[PDB]
RNA sequence: CUCGCUUCGG
């Protein structure tokens, strides 16, 4: 199951599995955010 | 013929702020500490060796701090931005390295780069990566260009070392005691020892008191011990005035009553009055006279130096002290402690220097002890320090001291607390004003009087209005806009010039010359530099030399004519302020000079060098004559005020027309605006803090002070301009309440965002087992995650963009129970919250310890409602009492309906005319498309804005004809309409609302917990119980304090009177007399504690009849 | 197991800061308070 | 409506329903609907000259 | 952060008049006459445009991109 | 960069040229909406480098 | 959780 993250400066989609040291290809930066969900969200204009 | 005025004079203030001012204090102090002071400390402790096995040594050669780096990479460093340290909850430090030479086996081995520690690096300092960077480069580093800097980052939190205030050392202080006796005290403190020695007049004669003497001894005996034996010489030194001899006679008689007439006899007496320091190891021949002489030479009056056992200078110093006591014993000229000429400010640099000296001394002592333990017994494998130089000592000491904020220096016996504080990120103004704070040496621990008062000495140095409203009122202060803190000088050329200027040596003359009316003593940092006649020439020459540049411009010279003492101050920590020099009723600064400054020909340093502007110390400005304005300049004026509005501080600079208000309103506004909601910085989106408040549509104020422009507040506004109409409406604005418009709130007015942080850690334990996150526990019935695990992604971590409800898991954390198959118990990170929140981002990082750090940034969008606190930049804090529809609001002819209706009744009691002037100026400015200025002691006048209003077709006083929205009929009175810069405060009813069911209880005493965060209940204090008693409501008091809080049923034995359990008495080994009894649980705890204390309470029960 | 209806649907559901192990079928509060 | 940078995307659907301005100010049709009484300035005595 | 769509008090559409306003500032126009040319008669919309700070581009400078 | 709630609030304030007389008030609940009492607007903008 | 420390609010 492809778990995808975005690093803080490359902003490239990195697929890392469990228990992997947090890094990124073509960088060495170690802040790895999670992508936005695909589920629909309903908002109120109020 | 009015005196000409230099209009562009105020332009001198920005140029000063180009090099000094708001934040440069901490940065300059830290740069000096890490570039100069650390080398001095290492040079002081360069060589370390052990007594065992001589010819072995460890010599330090040079020390470096380097650039900030992270040790995450395996034995490799990597450049790290401060924001990365913020996100990873690590410290922003640089490696303390040193090059050394030592001896392993009598062969010299040298290391050229050997790490020994880590320095937490102050942001924007010399070594900080952010220095010398462009705003684009700041954006690449995820740091706001407007961030003040000057604060440390430790374990992810921003700590600021507050500027400490303390009394100056090595100064004679004449003060009254508890019994009214006028005594003296001097706290002689050198680099090694601090000792406060006192002089008392308890029985009409003078005794000297010190901590090293068993009993205070007569001053004449000390005089005889210090070399001078003739009584006539002592009397000459004290003074030749008749009343002086009359006062000092009893001391001479008391001395003559004893047979003390030689130096040896007085030394023997003192040695008798000496106390051994807990059997000091090693005895150099029943020492006594030698002990007394050593105490006189070293311990007593340390700051006064004896060259080679020649107490002449110390004799002169103590004679001067006696003379001051005698003179003050008449006219009650008792010196006051609150005078800031005697106060000194310690910045971060001096504190860090002391801490690093202590830590380096401890490190060297540990190394020497290890050498002693290892070298003489081990093997032919020669001991070398490199195998033992632990590097976590200095780093851990620095990190713990900065983080916890408590400093314990045993070498100085200094136990300080609250040195560092968490930087407040409520707003840009909050951080900026906290960056310039000053803490007092005395704390709000007690009701003191004097320091808490606003002394006139604070002029130009400290902000008068900015002080925390509450228990710490007056004990926490803020620096003025234009101020500077001096550093230490070399003190050499001062002595050389003073000697060359005719100051006679003190040793050359007897003490009688001290009593002459025209002879003036000249001091230097508490040391008698000498004597002089015609002190006017000396002072003028010294000031002229300082202006010329041969003397450092921060060296201060002042004259005290009452005591006839010329003080020369060169120690650091003194407050200074630039002033324009005035010579013969014409300022040195001309229009041409300001034109050159504007064109860039010259800077502020050029003004300093050309004898146009000079720094004045508090002590020096005591002797000068300062004119506020040009028209105030008279014949006897020595200086001119650069700009009066620099008197106020940074927070007080936000107030428009602050001189038109009452001072408590200004103080309240400073406090309120420290808590104002608004933007933080340009990187506020990437930043993840524990609590963040943002405004949806911030707007820069319509009436802006020049201080706002200087600090670039308009780039990061913290409020919105609302069309305020001042009238009474619906009676829902009785006491400080205000009415908000429903349409305005529906259109985004006051819309705010609250960001909270939820962080979790997945750490690997000592056993090779680690915390792991399960995927969402899918419900087999529906093949969908359960409601609790609804928001979780496939990896068990909640995904950004979804909304979180109460009691829902954000991280499905499960952790092992062992430290054979591992057993995992669930400790999921649930979201406790009254309202729903949206996850904006999820940050996942990994520390060097394999600990996975996860941070969720929850976002809530809140609309103003009933109970939301609103301020008006004038201390008129208010609560939204009612939200009316737009149609119900009154409207003018143009159709404008106000956003905020504020009650007029708040004005007469508080006299906030500044708010009215601000409203008028804002109306005029928005009408003509201008930004009016509400600068302190200036700004746009009322006449100009009235002319602008009449030109634009509105009433010249803002009052406008208004039709009632409800009845549709015109109002009988004109209504005061205009735009006012209202700011929303962080105090929200949603966060403050609390309700408590039965809930949880405390284990020790089974009563509800304390705080809202812990779902605690409210507290019936002692006064609430007193009021209930006064009402006489016995049943309600019983129900509140017993039934509803800690009701319990115990079993009491009616025979022994002790407490049993389960209807059985273990003491009596019976169950016939055991009876149940209702009781508060706290009373049972008290009874059991008393039983444990051998205070046995025996209860004699009886029937209720 | 629930002491009233004998079911095994014991759910740990905290209601307004009150930890509570309760039967999910008949709502019988098995245990409460921590 | 908003400002973007490359890579960022805004995809959404909007459901619009009938409503009155009393419920929410976004439903108000008029920017400003107001009325004022017609002035009638009168001169008590004839004013001439400067 | 960004220019509000509606004026807070009256409710006139002011969101669409922001960038054009900047054009008038990119031209030689003063603040007052530019506001007059944009058609903002009552002072509330003039306060809306005049006192607004454009933080959206400064924040976008820190955007991921 | 604009937050979802702020974006929705901004979108709500945008006037719609649809004639209100031709629609009806949406019933309580009925979040799905029918042809009579709702309108749908699609907003799909993907920013990319030139 | 306990404890202390700070910063607030009033
Ligand atoms: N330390 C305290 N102890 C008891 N009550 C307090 C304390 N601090 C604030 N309060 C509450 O706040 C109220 C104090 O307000 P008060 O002093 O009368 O007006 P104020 O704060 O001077 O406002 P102005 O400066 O006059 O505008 C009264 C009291 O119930
Ligand atoms: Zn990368
Ligand atoms: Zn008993
Ligand atoms: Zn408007």
């Amino acid at each position: 199951q492809p778990m995808i993250y975005i690093c803080g400066e490359c902003h490239t989609e990195n697929e890392i599995k469990s228990r992997d040291p947090i890094r990124c290809r073509e960088c060495g930066y170690r802040i790895m955010y999670k992508k936005r969900t695909k589920r629909l969200v309903v908002f109120d204009a109020r | 013929a009015p005196i000409p005025t230099v209009e562009e004079k105020w332009r001198l203030l920005p140029a000063f702020l180009k090099v000094k001012g708001l934040v440069k204090q901490h940065i300059d102090s830290f740069n000096y500490f890490i570039n100069v002071e650390i080398k001095k400390i290492m040079k002081a402790n360069e060589k370390v060796t052990s007594d065992a096995d001589p010819m072995w040594y460890l010599k330090y050669l040079n020390i470096y701090v380097g650039l900030p780096d992270v040790e995450e990479s395996f034995n490799v460093t990597r450049p790290v931005s401060p924001h990365e340290c913020r996100l990873r909850d690590m410290t922003y430090s640089a490696p303390i390295t040193v090059d050394i030479e030592y001896t392993r086996g009598s062969q010299r081995i040298i290391r050229n780069a050997l790490p020994i520690g880590r320095m937490p690096i102050m942001l924007r300092s010399s070594n900080c990566v952010l220095t010398g960077k462009t705003p684009a480069e700041f954006a690449k580093l995820n740091e706001c260009p407007l961030d003040p800097g000057g604060y440390f980052i430790v374990k992810g939190v921003e700590k600021v070392i507050l500027i400490q205030e303390q009394l100056s050392k090595n100064r004679i202080i004449v003060e009254a005691d508890r019994k009214g006796a006028v005594g003296a005290s001097v706290t002689s403190s050198t680099h090694e020892k601090k000792s406060r020695t006192n002089m008392a007049v308890k029985q009409g004669r003078f005794y000297l008191r010190h901590n090293t003497l068993s009993e205070d001894i007569p001053i004449v005996i000390i005089f005889k011990a210090m070399g001078v034996e003739s009584d006539q010489e002592i009397v000459q030194m004290i003074g030749t005035e008749e009343h002086v001899m009359a006062a000092f006679g009893p001391s001479l008689e008391e001395c003559q009553k004893a047979q003390i007439f030689t130096q040896m006899q007085a030394l023997k007496y003192i040695g008798n009055k000496v106390r051994r320091q807990r059997m000091w190891g090693g005895g150099p021949k029943k020492t006594k006279i030698e002990e007394a002489r050593e105490l006189l030479a070293s311990t007593i009056l340390t700051h006064v130096p004896v060259k080679e056992f020649n107490f002449r200078a110390k004799c002169i110093y103590t004679a001067v002290m006696v003379r001051r006591v005698i003179l003050a014993q008449g006219d009650n000229k008792v010196d006051d402690r609150d005078y800031y000429g005697n106060k000194r400010l310690e910045l971060a640099g001096q504190l860090l220097s002391l801490l690093f000296e202590d830590l380096f001394k401890k490190f060297n002592s540990e190394m020497k002890k290890i050498a002693d333990q290892v070298i003489p017994k081990q093997r032919a494998a020669q001991f070398d320090v490199v195998k033992h130089m632990r590097q976590d000592q200095i780093t851990n000491g620095m990190v713990n001291a900065i983080s916890t904020g408590n400093w314990s220096l045993k070498r100085f016996k200094m136990d300080r607390q609250g040195v560092t504080q968490v930087l407040s990120r409520l707003s840009y103004i909050s951080a900026l004003g906290m960056m310039t704070r000053i803490s007092s040496q005395f704390e709000k621990t007690r009701k003191v009087s004097g320091p808490r008062s606003l002394q006139p000495s604070q002029w130009g140095m400290l902000c008068p209005s900015d002080t925390p409203e509450g228990e710490a009122c007056g004990l926490v202060k803020n620096l003025a806009l234009m101020t500077h803190i001096t550093t230490d000088m070399e003190d050499g050329p001062i002595v050389k010039l003073a000697s060359n200027l005719g100051v006679e040596d003190v040793n050359l003359l007897c003490g009688e010359e001290l009593s002459y009316p025209n002879v003036f003593l000249v001091f230097l940092n508490g040391n008698i530099l000498g004597v002089i006649r015609d002190h006017k020439k000396l002072v003028n020459t010294f000031r002229l030399m300082r202006r010329a540049g041969y003397i450092n411009e921060f060296v201060s010279i002042s004259t005290n004519l009452t005591d006839r003492c010329v003080y020369i101050s060169s120690d650091g920590g003194r407050l200074c302020r630039p002033y324009i020099i005035v010579k013969k009723q014409k300022p040195a600064v001309t229009n041409k000079h300001m034109e050159e400054l504007a064109q860039g020909y010259r800077n502020f340093e050029d003004f300093l060098h050309e004898s146009l502007v000079e720094y004045l110390d508090v002590n020096e400005e005591n002797d000068c004559n300062i004119a506020l304005y040009e028209h105030t300049i008279n014949k006897d004026t020595t200086h001119l005020e650069i700009e009066p509005f620099t008197l106020l501080g940074v927070c007080a600079g936000l107030i428009p027309y602050p001189h038109h208000n009452q001072s408590p309103r200004n103080t309240y506004q400073c406090a309120m605006g420290k808590q104002a909601m608004g933007t933080i910085g340009y990187n506020q989106r990437n930043r993840i803090d524990t609590l963040m408040y943002l405004l949806a549509y911030p707007q820069k104020p319509m009436v802006k002070t020049k201080t706002i422009e200087l600090i670039e507040f308009e780039k990061l506004p913290a409020g919105q301009n609302a069309t305020v109409a001042v009238m009474s409406y619906s009676g829902y604005d009785i006491e400080d309440a205000l009415v908000l418009n429903k349409a305005s709130l529906d259109r985004g007015f006051g819309r705010c965002l609250v960001y909270k942080n939820a962080k979790c850690t997945l750490k690997r334990y000592t056993n090779q087992t680690f915390d792991k996150v399960m995927g969402p526990m899918l419900d087999a019935a529906t093949r969908k995650p359960i409601w609790r695990h609804e928001i979780l992604d496939a990896d068990g971590i909640c995904s950004p963009g979804e909304k979180v409800e109460n009691k829902q898991v954000l991280v499905n954390k499960s952790m092992p129970t062992v430290t054979q198959q591992p057993q995992y118990k669930d400790v999921p990170i649930t979201y406790k919250g009254a309202t729903d929140s949206y996850i904006e981002k999820v940050m996942i990082s990994s520390n060097a310890e394999d600990a996975f750090l996860i941070k969720m940034l929850l976002r809530q969008t809140r609309r103003p409602e009933i109970g939301d606190k609103f301020s008006s930049r004038h201390g008129q804090k208010g609560v939204c009492g009612l939200i009316v529809p737009q149609e119900d609001m009154p409207f003018c002819d143009s159709g404008i309906c106000p956003d905020i209706i504020m009650n007029p009744h708040g004005f007469p009691s508080r006299m906030t005319v500044g708010k009215l002037i601000e409203l008028l100026a804002g109306k005029a400015g928005v009408l003509d498309g201008r930004f009016h200025y509400g600068t302190a002691f200036g700004g746009s006048k009322v006449k100009d804005v009235c002319e602008d209003l009449v030109r634009h077709g509105y009433n010249y006083l803002g009052k406008d004809y208004v039709t009632s929205g409800i009845t549709g009929e015109p109002l009988e009175a004109y209504i005061y309409f205009g735009p006012v810069y209202y700011q929303k405060l962080k105090h929200m009813v949603l966060d403050k609302m609390h309700a408590r069911a039965r809930g949880p209880r405390a284990v020790l005493t089974r009563q509800p917990t304390e705080g809202r965060s812990r779902d605690g209940g409210l507290r019936l204090g002692e006064m609430e119980r007193d009021c209930l008693i006064g009402y006489g409501a016995s049943m309600l008091l019983l129900e509140r304090l017993m039934i509803s809080s800690d009701a319990f049923e115990v079993d009491v034995c009616g025979q022994c009177g002790l407490l049993g359990y389960s209807g059985w008495c273990h003491y009596c080994k019976s169950s016939c007399h055991v009876s149940s009894l209702r009781i508060p649980y706290a009373c049972k705890l008290l009874f059991q504690e008393l039983q444990s204390m051998n205070i046995i309470p025996r209860l004699k029960l009886s029937k209720y009849n | 197991r629930c002491p009233d209806c004998g079911s095994t649907e014991l759910v740990e559901d905290s209601h307004y800061s009150q930890s509570q192990l309760v039967c999910s079928d008949c709502g019988c509060v098995v245990t409460e308070g921590v | 409506i908003a400002q973007l940078r490359p890579g960022q995307e805004i995809d959404l659907l909007m459901h619009c329903v009938k409503g009155i301005g009393k419920d929410h100010a976004k439903f108000s049709p008029v920017a400003t609907a107001s009325y004022r009484l017609l002035p009638d300035i009168t001169l008590l005595e004839p004013v001439e000259g400067e | 952060m960004i220019i509000p769509v509606r004026c807070f008090t009256c409710g006139k559409i002011v969101g669409n008049k922001w960038e054009a306003y900047l054009g008038l500032l990119q031209a030689e126009y003063t603040e007052g006459d530019a506001l007059d040319a944009l058609g903002l008669k009552r002072y509330c919309c003039r306060r809306m445009l005049l006192a607004h700070v454009d933080l959206i581009e400064k924040l976008l400078n820190y955007a991921p991109l | 960069i604009v937050q979802d709630e702020i974006l929705a609030h901004r979108l709500g304030l945008i006037p719609i040229h649809a004639d209100p007389r031709l629609f009806e008030y949406r019933n309580q609940g009925d979040e799905e909406g029918t042809e009579i009492d709702t309108l749908q607007f699609r907003l799909q903008v993907r920013c990319t480098r030139n």
